[PDB]
């Protein structure tokens, strides 16, 4: 156990500061430049990664990622070459908590429990599998703790007050926060048991929802799907795709420190 | 927590975003407030009478069996009002609509009869209908497409993954996890997320209950076997519900051989497949070697699922049921034997139940066996597809 | 000499050459000891109930009648195996062929479905069949001549005359004359020479029969008026037949009017043409100020008979039923509200009556009236046609 | 009354002859072209003339006439123009019996009364009416013998002997015999029921049928379709059509002297 997501919260609540963590899916729009563009994330003041494995059937993901996954497969990208590039980055930065945005086909495929050990060897921080409910959550969440990966779930808006338990008592890392039933109450409510901290992530695509979220009680915020808009817009001219990339991700990142 | 069981052994369950745990279970708690309500029950049966033009017949094929101990009936689902099974079960489905208060329906559809089926259903109880499908199939199934906006249904292609059936099941529940409250997601198959396995299935479970009443009518027996293909699982899991107490009675099911199993052409995952987890279900499937979801290919666009119903994997792994596969020329074989012979044009999905009965006498024929053949639709439909091959050697 | 009257008032007969006589004769005592022949009744009974799907439904219309006084039933032939009424009457001449010893079906058929209809009850029955058809018919009706053929009958072009269905009606009446010892010429619908009119009303009159025993069920009472289309007169004999003898049931004819009757291109020849002599009888058919038979134009192909049944032209001068005619537009809006209002894709031939109906309904809406719409077949082979047409404007 | 058949058999008879009877199409393949085969017919030495009114519906007539009926329609022959041809042909031939071959809408059309006035008033002979049996003949043999028309009847192979008394009583000017149940039979029954002199009409092409009708007691024959034949096959050159025509037709008269 690394406990990297605990470093990362210990160090941003000594500083009075919000985590901002981007997504882009793994290999968008190669190998090469998705690394190159996860280096520019990193070097930007992201706090931590959200990465997505290419998945061919992704049902609960909107179109900018449908068609991320799309260029990524266009790309010839496997989930093999995913967990290559996932040692790569690891060996690259040792701090930065990396999660992994998983479907649960991909996970079962060649065994729960296996997967979950070949997140632990290559560094891999936390796993969300995004089909899977907490009622089915068992077998997964009990292989990543056995392999110290962080299970996270996503806490809905509309989530009653059993389903805040569970998340609270299931999940590690951080809690996967849709909201803005009261947004407040929701946050107020997974403090009040002893949830991991919460990171927003419904439509976070401007600094001012970063500092609204964080003014909001929450730990953080997850950009879903600006980070891969940025790539899909310059897919043209990857030096200027970088730049803008590490553009914006100075503009959110410096919106949490208040 | 649920008020039923998810699972079928190992097979089944609700493998779906949170989001939309709320709609599976608000729908579960109305579904079996439904079964409970004489009164829900009595609408349905009516519809099923009066609408749709149930029951259906059973025709003994006596031309077919000549020469043979093998007596055949066709359980002739081809009869019902939209000229295939589905229609059974969304005039269920969309009651079920009504009873939670919805006014709009959301359907995927690969071939176009689902979505015909959903588009009829919506028309005739008053409900506002928007349809999935995927773009390569749009192009493909231009009269149906025509069918469902004449009939006032929306249709909205989807281009994205591989834009076939599995890319139009993606699309729909996206679109259900945020319009839940007032719409109501009609699956099309007896698969994917709980309770929709279990309430497909009793909505499509007339089709045995009143084959075991004609047959025992008829013949003063129970059939030796009931044939059903099996593309999702719905028409076959209709037949065989009113069976699987009744031991001695055989449960087969045919999936599309396609090409031939060795080709990796085919559609037949349940036993040629592999278990995975896709579209809210643990459920043999259609995958790459990595996990990627692959299509089914069959001549017959309706068995194009790559996955089955995990009520059938179920009952493959205790032995109650025993499937099996159909190429593409033995279903255009026995698609033109039961024309020339019954003077009935089955549905090319119903021709791989059919050609496997048709095996099963020709194989072995001093074996006495009384059969039932679901025969799931009319095959009008498919005339254009078999002139093509048929002309493309002589 | 005959059995039965060949004549109804003034209209009928049997106006065939000298060599026919004895083809019409033996087919007259065939059908008069199977009519008293209680085996003969079970076998026709038992195929249309275990082959063919009878009794068919009766729909009640909500949403097309709501705001208005009208209740409207739909007698659901569509429903019926091959897709249309004419199944009915195949069945029945197909077992008085068997009855009379004979091996081979004659039929002719203008858009098909004649064809199809002689073809499965052929197949069904193990006889060999001939059918004519005009070669411009036989290039626009592809589809319906391949189920023909794989259906294992022969169809044979007829490329004389103006090489449409009564070019098609004589060709066949011709073979007959050399080949009735072997053959029976199956005539499609209630016209032509005696005992065809007689023979065609009672294979049909079942539609009317069960419309009344279902329409006392659901409403207690005998309907207002019953709406049937006439092409050649089978499906609104078959309609009407039970019904004469109730003299407060109104009887409603519908023609094909075509483009419209003061346009000259319509097949209305009750109403708007002229008694004549032609295909074996004396009725009023579509005909030039000289005599020479002419075509009757309909957007509809199945209502192309030039002439009509002479019951329905005697029905007509005693004022016991009323006809009416529908243009191709009137029959086109119907194809449309019947599919968005109840999920029905209508034949555009029963889109006539269905159309004459909503007139009844929307012209005089306060009008508390009980109407039986015959739908007589199912529209899946219009919508090609349909299509065209609305594109071609919007 | 102008008793045009009798007077033919009369001289027939007293000079041990048959009768041989030419069928055309009036107006086939045009008029003026179909007026001068029939004055070459009848030069030819053709006994009496059977004329058929092209008709839309031929429903008793083989392809050989159909197809001659639309030769004649692409002409344009109405009824109204046949009955100008065949005042015509009468006034140039005022002694051959002219004989119509109709269908029976044609006759009823304006009243079947009056066809057969129209019938009488240009010389017409004889009616038949294709599609009208011996049952249904009432109306329009009666109408015949009313305007001094004689009603034709066809007696057909199989006819029983009912209709052999119908056919002997209700015809007038010859029997039309369409035969080889037993030849001899019908021939002499219809002689024993004193019917009208029997014409041999079912495959007369040849020379030696229409000697073979004769000594079977037939009075002569009915040559159906053949005339129609020569006419098709030269329709390229109207001169040798005729030249055919009238080898075609001394061949067939003079089989009848014996
Ligand atoms: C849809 C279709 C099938 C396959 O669907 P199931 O869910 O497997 O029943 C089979 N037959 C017909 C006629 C179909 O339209
Ligand atoms: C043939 C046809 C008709 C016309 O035939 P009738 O003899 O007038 O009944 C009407 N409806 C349908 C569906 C037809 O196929
Ligand atoms: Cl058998
Ligand atoms: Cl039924
Ligand atoms: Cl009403
Ligand atoms: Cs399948
Ligand atoms: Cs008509």
């Amino acid at each position: 156990h690394m406990e990297r997501y605990e470093n990362l919260f210990a160090q941003l609540n000594d500083r009075r500061e919000g985590a901002f963590v981007p997504f882009v899916t793994l290999g968008d729009p190669g190998i090469e430049q998705s690394l190159k563009i996860i280096d520019t994330l990193i070097d930007a003041g992201a706090d931590a990664l959200e990465l997505g494995v290419p998945f061919s059937d992704p049902l609960a993901d909107g179109p900018t990622i449908q068609n991320a996954n799309l260029r990524a497969f266009a790309a010839g990208v496997t989930p093999a070459q995913c967990f290559e590039m996932l040692a790569l980055i690891r060996e690259k930065h040792p701090t930065i908590p990396i999660g992994l945005l998983m479907y649960a086909n991909l996970v079962f495929n060649n065994g729960i429990d296996a997967f979950y050990a070949r997140c632990e060897q290559v560094g891999v921080d936390s796993v969300l599998v995004a089909d899977v409910p907490v009622e089915e959550s068992a077998p997964f969440r009990q292989a990543a703790l056995r392999h110290n990966i962080a299970p996270i779930f996503i806490c809905p808006p509309n989530a009653d007050d059993d389903l805040l338990r569970q998340v609270a008592s299931y999940g590690r890392g951080y809690t996967y926060l849709l909201s803005r039933l009261p947004l407040h109450h929701l946050i107020e409510k997974l403090k009040e048991y002893h949830a991991a901290p919460a990171l927003q992530g419904f439509g976070i695509s401007s600094p001012e929802q970063v500092s609204a979220a964080v003014r909001a009680g929450a730990a953080g915020a997850i950009s879903g799907s600006a980070i891969v808009k940025i790539i899909e817009k310059n897919l043209a001219s990857p030096k200027q795709m970088l730049a803008e990339l590490r553009s914006f991700v100075s503009a959110m990142k410096a919106a949490s420190r208040a | 927590t649920t008020l039923l069981n998810p699972y079928f052994g190992e097979f089944g369950g609700m493998y779906v975003p949170q989001i939309l745990m709320p709609a599976l279970n608000q729908l579960e708690e109305a579904f079996v407030s439904a079964q409970k309500d004489p009164e829900f029950q009595a609408q349905f049966a009516d519809l099923l009478k009066n609408y749709a033009g149930r029951p259906t017949a059973l025709t003994k094929c006596q031309n077919i069996t000549a020469g043979t101990r093998t007596t055949l009936y066709l359980k002739r689902e081809d009869l019902l009002h939209g000229g295939a099974h589905k229609t059974n079960q969304v005039l269920g489905q969309a009651l079920l609509a009504k009873r939670m208060g919805k006014s709009e329906i959301i359907a995927e559809t690969g071939a176009g009869q689902h979505g015909v089926a959903s588009a009829l259903a919506s028309a005739l109880l008053g409900l506002k209908c928007r349809i999935y499908m995927g773009a390569k199939d749009v192009e493909r199934q231009s009269p149906n497409v025509f069918r469902m906006r004449l009939m006032g249904a929306e249709v909205i292609p989807v281009h994205s993954g591989s834009a076939t059936l599995k890319d139009a099941c993606n699309e729909a529940l996206r679109d259900w996890s945020g319009s839940y409250e007032t719409a109501h997601y009609m699956l099309g198959t007896a698969a994917g997320p709980h309770p929709y396995p279990t309430i497909v299935r009793e909505f499509q479970r007339m089709i045995g209950e009143e084959t075991k009443a004609q047959i025992l009518d008829k013949e003063g027996r129970l059939p030796d076997a009931v044939i059903a293909c099996v593309g999702g699982g719905s028409n076959a899991i209709g037949m065989f519900a009113d069976f699987i107490n009744d031991t001695s009675v055989g449960l087969i099911g045919v999936e599309p051989g396609g090409h031939g199993i060795e080709t990796g052409e085919h559609g037949a995952p349940l036993k040629h497949g592999r278990v995975g987890i896709y579209f809210g279900m643990k459920a043999p499937m259609m995958q790459t070697a990595d996990g990627q979801i692959e299509e089914s290919y069959s001549i017959s666009a309706g068995l194009d699922f790559p996955s089955v119903g995990p009520q059938h994997a179920y009952l493959n792994s205790i032995g109650r049921a025993d499937y099996v596969s159909i190429t593409d020329d033995e279903a255009l074989e026995a698609f033109k034997t039961l024309c020339r012979h019954e003077g009935i044009i089955p549905a090319l999905e119903s021709s791989h139940a059919l050609a496997h009965a048709l095996k099963m006498m020709r194989e072995q024929p001093e074996k006495e066996q009384l059969l039932v053949v679901n025969l799931s639709g009319r095959g009008d439909k498919d005339i254009f597809t078999v002139h093509d091959i048929l002309k493309a050697r002589g």
